[PDB]
RNA sequence: CCUCAUUGGAUCAGGACAUCCCAAUGGUGUAGAAGCUAUUAAUGGUUCGUUUGCAACGAUUAAAGUCCUACGUGAUCUGAGUUCAGACCGGAGCAAUCCAGGUCGGUUUCUAUCUAUUUACGAUUUCUCCCAGUACGAAAGGACAAGAGAAAUAGAGCCACCUUACAAAUAAGCGCUCUCAACUUAAUUUAUGAAUAAAAUCUAAAUAAAAUAUAUACGUACACCCUCUAACCUAGAGAAGGUUA
RNA sequence: CUCUUAUCUUUAAUCAGUGAAAUUGACCUUUCAGUGAAGAGGCUGAAAUAUAAUAAUAAGACGAGAAGACCCUAUGGAGCUUA
């Protein structure tokens, strides 16, 4: 995507309104030929991620952001704690 | 091709996959009319006695051109409300998932590399 | 629309007609009180 | 939502005879716990309230002991309180996971012991969910409760022109800025005393008892209402209201409860509101202890004024407690 | 050293085989000609398994229940554990060690004892006393046959005697057991339940040896004794194993456990570029050996059912 | 005084409707959403496993219907059982033997004479998107029709790619493509209007309409009278059929 | 096994030579409903219908075979045991 977007929201009943709107926006605002856009996560009661054309968003609770850490992914791209910690590994046989 | 009873690779750094365990996971159903799995298609493990969601994100059999053919059957976690059970995946996904019908977006947040 | 053996009125509103071969009664005020043969 | 339902233990199979053996105990009745939806199915669907179980097999040749009978259940809301048709409280099931042997089956028919057969029990049991709002609205009639929750909320209250009016309590959840919804609901206007159920009765005072805090709306126009001749002043209204109150649940009283002033928009109200506000506090010509919370807003509802101010109080008391 | 097993997401032990069905019939179509009910059971496991259907099947019938494998458990608390089961409303319970015939003695004269109190009807004018004895796979019921059968009428063995469970498999023909006051056994296959209560009770009915190893896996079970024998306190595998130090991680002991037996497998593993075979220890055999060395009783006395006992 | 002994599976399925899903409707203690009950309809469909010897569960699905065809079907195949020759325990009998008690072992073959049969069709279901987080509803929650797009399965075909073979010019699927119209009705709902003074009444009155599943009216396919030494053929058992500067 | 596929040999098929077996009341040997003892190519009533081959399938002819099973009978046998 050309632009990556997180947003935190204080609770599930904001998440939801927050992206019922953008969705009502983004259909009232022009796109007549560009194509619809899905909500995901509506089973997810934390994360919810609206994928538009060029723009991704994701709104989530606080603890989420926390435990998940999106924001530093692709901030540093390859350079991520948790990252680092994933190594690699081979299978030798055992004497 | 993913099928019941198929031997997975959980591609996480989730700590139901990670961790060093003697028996591999096995795949216990397909969420398909069709029995077969292909990549982005739903399947349940059976991974340390525990009963837990997963998604195909590679696989060894072809596919059509232009696409990339893995050398093992690769698989993500997934908890039951749909968020990744792990929160990074450092092997290379297949940017198909992104089109395909569904929800892919979250996994592809958590994956840095694509091919 | 009950399909009985028998066609009994339950009320004075309701009212006898002969339909499609068979004997239907039927009440505008209760809709409930609709029987057919 | 305070239905009730009757019920019929299954029944004890009769023994064999020489040597036969026991009979099966009749099947009984276990409220089960479910998911909270239930209420609505238990009282709408499955009409037939009367839930009955299977009667133990009868013993048979080679001396077979019975089945045991065929249970019965009854999916029920989450923190609903069983209750007998007397009234007393059998138990509630507050949590998941909470059976309760409603009814009993029938003691199992035994030929050696003195009862060949047994029949099974039967009962009526009241299962309610009584509101359980947030808080509750309690007031004389025409004070105007239904008014103040018409204009909170979008639920098109019953508006009681005469006593005796909105019987059923009408639960409205109010909005908020923060997304936070609390449910309200507006009773019937209660007559003096009711400790004998005069007329209205506290019938309903049970739903009050569910809510966790108390709305008293204090109409200013009820001040010195002739009516037949009692000519209540709000300060007596008030009283009367904290006395009747203690007799019907001493609970009641010590619950939380906060005051809705109403009908200020008239200026002989303002003046009557300085008289409001002379009225408790500081002590008056009094014509037992009582009670008086002070959270008391003055508001008009037929003007709308003030409203806003009334809605933050009632959030700042209920995330306190 | 880990604070609580997980148990969250594992599956209940089913195993009802057919033959426990055809089984619980005949058992049924038998209350003609049987005076009392004997339930044997595994002294290691006071208050779970217990088929429940036995009480409601059989209740007709005096009971008995004679908990069996008492000289590898824990007895310290035998008086509690009466205290409870008088609540439980089981009067007469017997502990008794079936290969070194301990306390089988005390059986029969509480078993005549018992039956004189309750009446007979049919069977009042017969001068044999036959008595039926049932239970869980594996507590020595048909041991319990042979036991009887030495002490008193001092003959031999008559009921095939196996360490798997599944051995007996239909209800046979009386064994006489006494002469004296002429008491025969009818011997039963063990029946476990059609629905376990929980799934620490069927992973507990299993450590027993209740119910094939196999249905379980083997490897959701061996994490369990350490857990519980660390828990107890029992540190004896330690010193049988000649491991360096106490764990609680099965991937460390069974990885000790395997070496010290000197096995290995050839099991293939996925890896990145493609399926590999690697030759590895066994960590399968290494739990076998540690769930039978349990059993055997060489890892020391335990009391699974703790803390439930006491309350 | 006691008692007790044909049926699973595989393959291929024909049919009933007393309908499990799909479709059209009446009623409701049907606000919406979920449900309940009844009418109509036989259209196509109606999953994969574990322990099992009858059930007992797991994960799914729009649904995992109930029955009849001599377990429908062994000259198509297969496991039990009936049930034996050997052998053990348990229980009987002085023994031989025995038990409608356990268990382990354990050979049915068939070249089809007759009938019958072996060369097209016009599609089902599910999910997502939109309408629209709208109508409704105090909130919670949350539709219908209309409209667009994906797959799954079935049917009919094909080989440019991919895959597997022949270490051949081919054949296969694990690859690719294509699938539609309804003149004719049933439950039910309307409009006009007599018997019957109505400013009534859908009508086994004369009338006008709408409305499941079916189906063949209506289409597509076929259609030519055909030389043959022989060779060749993406046609074929033979014969037939195609091709021949 | 999902879910089958390709190749080669055997057999098959066509040409030449040689040439059996069980079986067979007679047959100019059809479908549906009925009747009948679970039962029909052959009976009752409808219907269908130029004639002969070749290669295939196995629903039927309660298809063909063996010294197969099961119960009962005989003032038929025989082996075995005894009290
Ligand atoms: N002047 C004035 N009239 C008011 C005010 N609030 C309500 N009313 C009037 O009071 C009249 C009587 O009905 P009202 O008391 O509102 O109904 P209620 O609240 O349901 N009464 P009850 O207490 O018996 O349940 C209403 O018709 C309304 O016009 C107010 O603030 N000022
Ligand atoms: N240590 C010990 N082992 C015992 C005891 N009784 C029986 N066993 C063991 O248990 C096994 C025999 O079980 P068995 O007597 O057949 O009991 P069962 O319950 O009748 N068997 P089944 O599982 O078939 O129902 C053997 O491994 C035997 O050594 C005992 O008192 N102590
Ligand atoms: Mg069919
Ligand atoms: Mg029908
Ligand atoms: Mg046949
Ligand atoms: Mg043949
Ligand atoms: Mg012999
Ligand atoms: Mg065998
Ligand atoms: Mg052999
Ligand atoms: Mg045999
Ligand atoms: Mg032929
Ligand atoms: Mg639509
Ligand atoms: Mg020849
Ligand atoms: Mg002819
Ligand atoms: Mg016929
Ligand atoms: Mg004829
Ligand atoms: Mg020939
Ligand atoms: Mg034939
Ligand atoms: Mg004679
Ligand atoms: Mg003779
Ligand atoms: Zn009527």
């Amino acid at each position: 995507t050309d632009y990556f977007v997180i947003g935190s929201g204080t609770s599930t009943r904001h998440l939801h309104a927050m992206v019922h709107y953008l969705v009502k926006m983004y259909k009232h605002l022009k796109c007549r030929s560009d194509p619809y856009v899905k909500i995901e996560g509506k089973d997810a009661d934390d994360w919810l991620c609206v994928d538009f054309g060029s723009m991704v968003i994701h709104l989530m609770l606080p603890e989420t952001r926390e435990t998940y850490e999106l924001e530093k992914l692709w901030t540093l791209r390859s350079f991520d704690d948790q990252l680092a910690q994933i190594a690699a590994e081979t299978l030798p046989e055992d004497f | 091709a993913v099928q019941k009873m198929t031997r997975v690779r959980v591609v996480d750094n989730s700590a139901l996959g990670s961790t060093p365990y003697h028996r591999p996971p096995r795949c216990i159903h397909v969420y398909n009319k069709s029995g077969v799995g292909k990549v982005g298609d739903q399947i349940l493990l059976a991974i340390r006695g525990q009963k837990k969601k997963a998604l195909i994100v590679g696989h060894r059999m072809p596919g059509s051109r232009m696409t990339p053919k893995f050398d093992s059957n690769n698989v993500v976690l997934i908890e039951d409300n749909g968020n990744p059970v792990g929160t990074r995946i450092k092997i290379p996904i297949p940017t198909s998932l992104r089109r395909r019908e569904g929800e892919y977006s979250k996994v592809l947040a958590i994956a840095q590399n694509f091919v | 629309f009950k399909t009985k053996g028998v066609i009994k009125k339950r009320c004075k509103d309701c009212y006898k007609v002969k339909r499609r071969g068979r004997w239907f009664i039927l009440c505008k005020t209760n809709p409930k009180h609709k029987q057919r043969q | 939502d305070n239905l009730r339902i009757f019920t019929k233990g299954g029944s004890g199979g009769m023994g064999y005879p020489r040597l036969g053996g026991e009979g099966g105990r009749g099947g009984d009745v276990w409220v089960v716990a479910h998911k909270n939806m239930t209420l609505k199915q238990l009282k709408n669907k499955y009409p037939q309230k009367r839930f009955v179980a299977g009667g133990g097999a009868n013993s048979r040749v080679s001396a077979l002991q019975g089945s045991k009978g065929k249970d019965c259940e009854v999916p029920a809301p989450v923190g609903i309180s069983v209750t007998d048709e007397n009234g007393q409280v059998l138990g509630e099931l507050n949590k998941e996971e909470d059976r309760v042997l409603v009814a009993k089956g029938g003691l199992g028919g035994k030929l050696h012991t003195n009862f060949l057969p047994l029949k099974g029990q039967k009962r009526i049991v009241h299962l309610d969910l009584k509101v359980i709002a947030d808080v509750g609205l309690v007031g004389f009639p025409n004070a105007g409760k239904s008014s103040l929750l018409s204009r909170v909320s979008h639920a098109t209250p019953v508006i009681a022109d005469y006593a005796f009016t909105t019987l059923r309590p009408e639960l409205g959840k109010i909005m908020y800025n923060d997304f936070k919804q609390i449910s309200v609901a507006d009773l019937p206007g209660l007559i003096e005393g009711a400790h004998m159920n005069k007329g209205m009765g506290h019938k309903f005072l049970k739903h009050l008892e569910r809510t966790r805090q108390l709305l008293f709306v204090v109409d200013i126009s009820g001040f010195q209402l002739s009516s037949v001749t009692p000519y209540r002043t709000a300060f007596e209204t008030i009283i009367l209201l904290t006395k009747e109150l203690e007799l019907y649940k001493e609970e009641l009283q010590t619950k939380p409860a906060l005051l809705a002033i109403n009908k200020m928009d008239l200026p002989d109200a303002q003046v009557k509101l300085q008289e409001l506000m002379k009225q408790l506090l500081s002590p008056e010509d009094f014509l037992e202890k009582a009670l008086e919370f002070q959270h008391i807003v003055p508001i008009s509802t037929v003007t709308g004024e003030g409203i806003a101010e009334l809605k933050s109080c009632i959030r700042k008391a209920l995330d306190e407690q | 050293w880990r604070e609580c097993f997980p148990l969250q997401g594992h599956d209940v032990a089913r195993w009802f085989p057919g033959h426990m069905a055809k089984g619980l019939k005949k058992m049924q179509s038998s209350l003609k000609s049987v005076d009392c009910v004997i339930e044997v059971h595994d002294a290691r496991i006071p208050f779970s398994g217990r088929n429940p259907l036995f009480q409601e099947l059989l209740g007709l019938k005096p009971h008995l229940l004679v908990l069996n494998k008492m000289d590898l458990a824990d007895l310290t608390e035998q008086q509690k554990i009466v205290q409870r089961l008088e609540e439980k409303g089981l009067s007469n319970v017997l502990f008794t060690n079936c290969v070194k015939d301990e306390n089988i003695k005390q059986i029969v004269p509480k078993v005549m004892e018992l039956i004189r109190c309750s009446y007979r009807y049919h069977r009042a004018e017969t001068p044999e006393y036959c008595i039926m004895v049932v239970g869980v796979p594996n507590v020595g019921k048909s041991s319990l046959i042979n036991s009887l059968r030495r002490q008193h009428l001092r003959t031999g063995k008559a009921a095939r005697v196996g360490g798997e469970p599944g051995i007996t498999r239909a209800v046979t023909s009386r064994i006489q057991v006494c002469e004296r006051p002429l008491v025969f056994l009818l011997d039963t296959p063990g029946v476990l339940a059609p629905r376990i209560e929980s799934v620490e009770t069927g992973l507990k009915l299993a450590l027993c040896g209740t119910v094939l190893d196999h249905l379980v896996g083997e490897e959701t079970m061996a994490d369990y004794l350490l857990y519980t024998l660390n828990r107890h306190g029992l540190f004896g595998y330690v010193q049988h194993y000649a491991l360096a130090s106490a764990c609680d991680q099965i991937e460390w002991v069974l990885k000790n456990v395997a070496i010290k037996l000197r096995k290995t497998r050839k099991v293939k593993v996925l890896t990145g570029t493609g399926n590999v075979n690697v030759i590895q220890p066994d960590y399968a055999m290494a739990a076998r050996d540690f769930l039978r060395t349990f059993r055997s009783g060489l890892l020391g006395q335990v009391m699974l059912d703790r803390d439930i006992i006491p309350a």
